[PDB]
């Protein structure tokens, strides 16, 4: 099988500049019918891939122009101009000179943009869950740049990190920031026992008493 | 109006068979390729292999020839991809794709099948209540995954859905919403949450 070869992130890309995306191919992709036959698709998060170019010279239909690509037969480039913030997501090459198709591991474009601190929400359990015996408590952080942020949880002043789960979102097709939200799961009696809930980003702190 | 609606996924015991199903339509299904493609949880994809429109031509990904068959009914409008000895190296997103390559190029919604000893398990569902930003918090559910939208997909600005969290066999999510003040309490807000694995359809209204 041939083996398509790239990066798993491009390099951060600031918007309105030029994105380059490198992949590489173990044979030669042209043929000697002069075509060379590679592929790149785009998946965006939660969607299935969609192609961008085939065979080097042709576009998709409602792909625009935006997108180039080109290359000496075993090493290439897709040239993304103006980057705009709705082409967020991974750039996939792929061939069929020879079966099977095959694709590379995919390319997570990266947008540059300005720091942003989140603005961050705390949701103390809802009252239908306190049946359960548990309680969950959920911190979200919205609309932040960059993605490494740290949350802390704090019940009484004291930090807490058992019962903790946390998880991100995408970069966001319209804005490229990033939201994040974090979950305090506890008993019922433990959530009942104390009053003051805290979480903080890093310095924005949200708390309530219960 | 090209649609390829996907179903025959869910979860399976290691060892057993399974057939997926792609339903074509907008389209003259008789008269192009369909292919398979299958990406893992978190990882790239694989082809699996294609299928011409008289079905005398089938290709496969060669370590995958023993354990996948792919066949169509031209008469149903329909393509399927039977599997057999399935392991937890199964476990995918499963995409039916047209003429892949080409001006034609189109891929389905794709259908999960998980290879899993474990019991699907249906979720529980949260409000997630205090511009304003409101959510529901999604717990306890196997196997992958659940949907969450907001008035039934109405609502898409200010949604920001988190991937999911396994912990201890069990997977949890949220996904919050922020709108205009003076659009709630004032107006409905809903999240409906599917999991497709136990067939749960489950809508929470946001309350004060």
């Amino acid at each position: 099988d041939i083996v398509m070869t790239q990066a798993a992130f491009s390099n951060p890309v600031t918007l309105g500049t030029s994105a380059s995306i490198s992949c590489r191919s173990s044979k030669s992709l042209l043929y000697s019918n002069g075509i060379t036959y590679l592929y790149w698709y785009l998946q965006k998060p939660g969607q299935s891939p969609q192609l961008l170019i085939y065979q080097m010279s042709n576009l998709a239909s409602g792909v625009p122009d935006r997108f180039s690509s080109s290359g000496s037969g075993t090493d290439f480039t897709l040239r993304i101009s103006r980057v705009e913030a709705e082409d967020v997501g991974v750039y996939y090459c792929a061939q069929n000179l020879e079966v099977p198709w095959t694709f590379g591991g995919g390319t997570k474009l990266e947008i540059k943009r300005a720091d942003a601190a989140p603005t961050v929400s705390i949701f103390p359990p809802s009252s239908e869950q306190l049946t359960s015996g548990g309680a969950s408590v959920v911190c979200f952080l919205n609309n932040f740049y960059p993605k490494d942020i740290n949350v802390k949880w704090k019940i009484d002043g004291s930090e807490r990190q058992n019962g903790v789960l946390n998880s991100w979102t995408d970069q966001d097709s319209k804005d490229s920031t990033y939201s994040m939200s974090s979950t305090l799961t506890l008993t019922k009696d433990e959530y009942e026992r104390h009053n003051s809930y805290t979480c903080e980003a890093t310095p924005i702190v949200k708390s309530f008493n219960r | 109006e090209v649609k390829l609606l996907e179903s025959g996924g869910g979860l399976v015991q290691p060892g057993g068979s399974q057939k997926l199903s792609c339903a074509a339509s907008g389209f003259d299904f008789s008269g192009y390729w369909m292919s398979w493609v299958r990406q893992a949880p978190g990882k790239g994809l694989e082809w699996i292999g294609e299928i011409n429109p008289d079905s005398s031509t089938i290709n496969y990904t060669p370590s995958l020839k023993d354990k996948f068959i792919i066949s169509r009914d031209n008469a149903k409008n329909t393509l399927y991809l039977q599997m057999s000895k399935v392991r937890s190296e199964d476990t995918a997103l499963y995409y039916c794709a047209r003429e892949t390559g080409t001006r034609f190029d189109y891929w389905g919604q794709g259908t999960t099948l998980t290879v899993s000893s474990a019991t699907t398990t249906a979720p529980s569902v949260y409000p997630l209540v205090p511009s304003v930003t409101l959510g529901c918090l999604v717990k306890g559910y196997f196997p992958e995954p659940v949907t969450v939208k907001w008035n039934y997909g109405a609502l898409s600005s200010g949604v920001r859905t988190v991937s999911s969290v396994l912990q201890s066999g069990f997977y949890s999510l949220s996904s919050l919403v922020t709108v205009p003040s003076s659009t709630w309490p004032s107006q409905t807000v809903i999240c409906n949450v599917a999991h497709p694995a136990s067939k749960t359809e489950l809508i929470k209204r946001i309350e004060p």
